[PDB]
């Protein structure tokens, strides 16, 4: 075990401590430096492992050797020395702008930090699968760790003296959250006389249990066996937005849509729900136009009605009914109307805390005013 | 939960679920970046262009090595404590 | 004709529902699999027109072979068996990488995904400009089209034995929206006492007739002849924002500026508008400096009274006056401070928002108090 | 429609206008992305080379597949109506 | 000196007046053009520097010479005439559109457009180490300056006739601002019953004397003697989250964090300040566990009562006291509980709206309720 | 200024402070991009190549020198006035 000289230290946040520590598990001991810079100074070839007999195995990568054995050498009896040297500098120079561009002052926080395979890609002479291959790393959750960026390496160890960097490696394993489901949802615009509106909802939700969570797909990769994500995707909703989701409609926020909305129908349950206020509706057995009553605000087609329907020129064969018939709009309470963009936020926002600070002198005598 | 009955009156549908997995990692392996070629066979033939790539990855890696160490420094063993 | 078994597929987006019937107009029937697969294992060129007659003609293009017939092909002479694989090895690990890009777990939904042809460019062998010619696709408005991102293609068949991909290709035409202008703005900032302040407004905006929306030109092109957009690019602007821009300027927010603000001037309508109480502005052909008066707070800049002015050591000569002369600032209703970025929004929400529960139960004795 | 005269006196003026144009798709061609080299002139120099490339690119080309077989078999002819 | 004809150019940007300008005194004069021209055809190398007496020194890059001289050229005694055209086909059609990609309609405003090196590297050859070099820009500032993108191109003149474009290139100097000091801020969540909460603050912020504002450190690159920006890095800070920085705690926002945080504990001036009630905290000297009064949020450890101490499976030795130890809750005021996400805020505000809409006869009824 | 004391009381403290610097620019240099290439080694065997690479530029500098003669048409010299 070893110990952080947090007093000598000064200051380091969790993960700069976490990964300071780590390094020490991570690092060479100077002996395997001094046998892996003799290892080194005597290899020739792009990807090489390098075996330390009692000691876990390493890997090599020279990042423009394929070009010296594959165009450079092959060419030393026919071309001028003088060629040879600006055919390697040209390329020497393009390396350098790569190492400078991943190891450079844009490199923030050195220990800490996490850099993807797939960044590394042109360090490691412009492909990663030989090495992935040479590292062992394969299965068949291959795809799904990669293309999230899960498989990420670490700098533990410098050498100037020698011109090397050594880095950590780690194939991840994945894990399921018992519990967690991550919801897809969609959804259709709806009409209010000649007003075109959209509910604005997450695209995607996590549920566990009672408990609704914000999700990030941004970092995850939907394989058909499950999301696999490299980061945390779940983070908090707030407790309005999740009395949206448990069904209080009044909490959901509407938006008004642009001209060309194309989100009008939507296929779900073997149902079809459409604004036929808003596209054409007409029931193909019969021939006969389906009309949106103007006391409705969607239609929800079923077999029992329809059992074939055209919708935008596109004819949908519909199955038994699994959404009741639309209500009337008094029977829905609707939520407020929103603008998402940044400028519309602060314009309207603005508006609402002027009204707040105009009023400021009455909302702070309330207990007074209501025991009159 | 969800109450997918409400949200449907209002025009939203879920269209798919899934399964949340995560990442752990317990092995490490080490993959060093040689940065200087086996020009044995290149006859002498790229001197210059050797030595100025030389001279320009000095430029990056010190500061990088001079971070390690700096943090290498602080690691004690905790017998000594 | 085709219908659709919506209860067999059960769950489908719009565009899903779209682009799979689109399936059964844009593929190639059974047959002309066949014929095709016999006509892509003659070919040896990397570009290549297949005349099937009866049938659309088809674009064949090989991603490696220019690399095989230029390179490799002529070196066989001299070099060596094993290094003509190795050669080849690299170039087709770096293709399969760009292929597992492009088509791989990160294409969510490949039955309605629309892929741009420059993202399509390495797939075809690096560059395009050979492939826009063989298809055909030429023109007066290709460089607005091709920037825009307009020429999209669907998979329409993977065939896994013989391998290769059937893409559909479309060429769009322009088509101009009645009564639709896109409007630029541009603003300067001006000075109440000490502080600069600057007008909070979208930088484009389109009107029709007496509407005004936003403008979204994250998909448009500024061609001289007109904006040309691959997506639609009008989205409702909010109310509020709406007054703004009608001649409500209590409506328009405001925000600060830093101390080395770049719009402090503009040239409109042959006429400089100026903040004269942050920059220098100085009639050349007498020398005087023009000042500005605390109680205005933009100076409006003709011929009537300056010729020639010198603003930020720029020479400037003005026309005749189309602004009027400032009017002082008890004369203009101003809006309200805000601060857009989005940790300023939150702190400032959360504040604005802590403040309502602390009046609910006087805002919910309204009609009360009121009444009474 | 926008009042220019209320808006120059908060320092805000229109640069320029311009025309709307959108796109609409009429006709469409066929682009077949001929994955297998023609190798012929390359005698048998690559054949561990291309095997690799074939099983890796089949990893790719098989859940595109399914997901369009698993959209045309809900196509059917409207004759059956 | 020259006067800009403001009636004849009618609208015109601040930029592009000031872009405008400067274009006199950076256009080679119409007797060097000719001479440029002449100079330019009898060269056959990559990089050259024009010598022409009296005047200062351009240099000259051409994007495919060095494909030409070191591929091409060696090699026509042995390839066909048709392939060297094929050949040299493929690389000019890819320098074609980076041309297109950098100078095309997706160039808005040429004139008034800045350009940095690094985006010019394809047209320059690939690399930019060696115009660099010939252009002089050396020193000891040149890592810093160049990954901010300092060195930045405009447009001069273009020839259609003989095909070349001038650029105008600069290498800049650093100016410290005195009195500015860039603070990085990092945070450590803190506890309240069961719930993990985190404050909201930037995560770079300036101060100036008195005077804090928000720091923008898109162009900045940190160096170790210093924050060079290529930009206007300062902007302003609202009143509110100012109050925040100054001392008031109830000034600033806080948010819920996903069950798995990784910001529990920090190192700060020879101190762990730990949360100590979401990970374990146990003092190494003495074997116990450091249990957090749930009237407390955070606790502070120095040397005085732990001298070593492992938190979250690092043992980490800690100085002496330079932190109060924890007050209790009933003496720290908090601030409001907020949502980040674009979505939940665009809910929270339209609810917040819709509040204040309901709320209006109130609220123009305040003088006669306050005064009466 | 900062008040670190009521801030480490919530949680939030400062792990480093640094000076601020700005850029400017007093001397210009001029970079020419030569579009065309020499090619007389090549003897001829690149003259449709490079026509069409020809035809390919003119769509691109022509609109581009247009806008500079625009700018360039309306300075004038300052003893004019
Ligand atoms: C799925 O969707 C349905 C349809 O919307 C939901 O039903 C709604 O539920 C909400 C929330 O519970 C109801 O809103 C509340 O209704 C209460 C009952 O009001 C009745 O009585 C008043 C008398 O004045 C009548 O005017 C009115 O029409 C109703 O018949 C009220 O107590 C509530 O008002 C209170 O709101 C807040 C309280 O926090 C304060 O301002 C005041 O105290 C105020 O009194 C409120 O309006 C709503 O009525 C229901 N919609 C209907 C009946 O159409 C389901 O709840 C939802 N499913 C689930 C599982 O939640
Ligand atoms: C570092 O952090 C500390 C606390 O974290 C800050 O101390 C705060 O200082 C401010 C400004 O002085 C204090 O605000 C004022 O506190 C006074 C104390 O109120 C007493 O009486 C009330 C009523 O019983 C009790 O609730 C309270 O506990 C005290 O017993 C009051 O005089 C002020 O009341 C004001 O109320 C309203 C505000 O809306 C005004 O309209 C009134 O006119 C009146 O002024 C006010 O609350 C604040 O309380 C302190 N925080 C505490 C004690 O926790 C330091 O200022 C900060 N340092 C810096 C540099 O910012
Ligand atoms: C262009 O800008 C001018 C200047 O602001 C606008 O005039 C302003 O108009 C508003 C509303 O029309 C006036 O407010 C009104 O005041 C009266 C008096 O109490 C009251 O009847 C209304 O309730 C309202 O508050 C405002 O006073 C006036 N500005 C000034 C300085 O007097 C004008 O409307 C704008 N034009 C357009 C077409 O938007
Ligand atoms: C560069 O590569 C050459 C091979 O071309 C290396 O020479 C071989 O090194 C091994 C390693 O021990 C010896 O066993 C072989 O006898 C050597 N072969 C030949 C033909 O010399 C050489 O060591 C490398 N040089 C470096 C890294 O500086
Ligand atoms: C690979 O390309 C060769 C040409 O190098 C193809 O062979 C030609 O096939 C066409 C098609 O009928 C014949 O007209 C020519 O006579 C063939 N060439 C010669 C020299 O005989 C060959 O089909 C391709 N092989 C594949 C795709 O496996
Ligand atoms: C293209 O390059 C050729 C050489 O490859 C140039 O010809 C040389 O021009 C210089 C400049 O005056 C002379 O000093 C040399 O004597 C020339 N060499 C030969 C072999 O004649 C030529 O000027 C370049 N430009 C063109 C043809 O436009
Ligand atoms: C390259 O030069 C070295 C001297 O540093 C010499 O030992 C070696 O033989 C040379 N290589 C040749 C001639 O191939
Ligand atoms: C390559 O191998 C195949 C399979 O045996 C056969 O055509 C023949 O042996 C070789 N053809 C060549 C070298 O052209």
């Amino acid at each position: 075990g070893v110990v952080l000289a947090g007093a000598a230290l000064g200051v380091a946040t969790a993960a700069q401590i976490t990964a300071g520590i780590a390094l020490h598990q991570s690092m060479l001991n100077s002996q395997a430096i001094d046998n892996l810079r003799a290892s080194l100074e005597t290899t020739n070839q792009a990807i090489e492992a390098i075996r330390q007999a009692g000691q876990g195995m390493i890997l090599a990568v020279q990042g423009v050797q394929d070009y010296i054995n594959n165009e450079l050498i092959p060419s030393m009896n026919q071309l001028s020395c003088d060629l040879i040297g600006q055919k390697l500098g040209l390329k020497l120079l393009r390396y350098y702008t790569e190492i400078l561009s991943l190891f450079g002052p844009s490199l923030r926080d050195p220990i800490s930090a996490e850099i993807s395979i797939q960044a590394l890609s042109y360090a490691l002479g412009g492909d990663i699968n030989k090495v992935l291959e040479k590292l062992g790393y394969s299965g068949g959750d291959l795809l799904g760790i990669l293309e999230s960026r899960g498989i990420k390496a670490r700098i533990t160890h410098v050498d100037t003296e020698s011109y090397f960097i050594v880095l950590s490696i780690a194939y991840p394993t994945l894990s399921e959250i018992k519990g967690v489901i991550v919801h897809r949802l969609e959804g259709v615009s709806y009409n209010i006389g000649s007003q075109e509106w959209y509910t604005t909802v997450p695209k995607y939700v996590a549920t566990q249990g009672y408990l609704i969570s914000n999700f990030d797909e941004s970092s995850c990769t939907f394989m058909p066996e499950g999301t696999v994500c490299s980061q945390n995707a779940l983070y908090p909703m707030s407790p309005l937005l999740q009395e949206c989701l448990r069904g209080s409609t009044k909490s959901c926020a509407r938006t008004l849509v642009s001209g060309s909305f194309g989100n009008r129908f939507i296929l779900s349950q073997g149902n079809l729900i459409a604004n036929c206020a808003s596209i054409l509706c007409k029931c193909y057995t019969t021939g006969t136009i389906i009309n949106q009553d103007p006391d409705k605000i969607l239609t929800y087609i079923a077999a029992d009605h329809c059992p074939v329907v055209e919708v935008n020129g596109v004819t949908i064969q519909v199955g038994s009914r699994r959404y009741p018939d639309a209500v009337y709009l008094h029977r829905i309470d609707l939520g407020p109307p929103i603008s998402l963009g940044r400028l519309d936020v602060g314009t309207n926002l603005g508006n609402a805390i002027a009204k707040l600070e105009d009023a400021k002198e009455l909302l702070e005598s309330s207990d007074q005013i209501l025991r009159s | 939960q969800i109450h997918w009955g409400n949200l449907s009156k209002i025009g939203v549908v879920g269209i798919g679920s899934a399964s949340y997995k995560v990442m752990t990692r317990s092995s490490h392996q080490s993959l060093v970046i040689k940065l200087m070629p086996n020009i044995t066979l290149l006859n002498n033939c790229t001197r210059v262009e050797i030595a100025e790539y030389r001279r320009l990855l000095r430029t990056v890696l010190e500061p990088i090595r001079d971070a390690l160490n700096a943090m290498t420094q602080n690691i004690r063993p905790v017998q000594s404590v």
